[PDB]
């Protein structure tokens, strides 16, 4: 069930294949698809998480 | 369908790393959303609250630790849009927005 909500809060599909450093996926969401792919090996966690949770929208 | 066991864990491993959000499961079937990666002066330090959906299917916010002014008003928003999605990005906005008062 984890795994379920977590895609439906931030409707981003992992790529599962490659290594855990290379964040890789796709963003869906109300406007159209985008891709996610970056290095996050010299980023620390508070940006990277940041950065992925600036993907979702706040609007309502 | 091994491998799609295998996928819905390690799905469940990057997005909690990644995103800094944790789901628990407590009792009276409720769900804690544990945020981190919030503070960043302390990663670590969690930013929680707990979910239950009551008796007529509406979501109900149980706990908020620390507590938000807003989250009451979100309740009402999630209930009236049906925007799980949004309902979560706006806490996790209102816990970095509190984190950066706190000091």
């Amino acid at each position: 069930y984890v795994t379920q909500l977590y895609y439906k809060i931030s409707r981003i599909d992992w790529d599962y294949e490659v290594e855990p450093a290379r964040i890789k996926g796709i963003h869906y969401g109300p406007d159209i698809a985008q891709p996610i792919n970056m290095d996050s090996s010299h980023h620390s966690r508070c940006f990277i998480s940041d950065y992925l949770w600036s993907l979702v929208p706040t609007a309502w | 369908t091994k491998e799609r066991v295998e996928r819905l864990c390690k799905s469940k491993e990057l997005f909690e790393e990644r995103l800094g959000l944790e789901i628990r499961r407590i009792h009276n079937e409720q769900l804690q959303f544990i945020f981190r990666h919030i503070d960043h002066k302390d990663p670590d330090k969690p930013y929680m609250f707990t979910l239950s959906i009551n008796e007529q299917g509406d979501y109900e916010v149980t706990s908020c630790t620390p507590p938000l002014d807003c989250i009451s008003e979100f309740q009402l928003k999630v209930r009236e849009t049906n925007n799980f999605s949004a309902f979560i990005a706006n806490i996790r906005k209102a816990f970095t927005a509190l984190s950066f008062k706190q000091s």
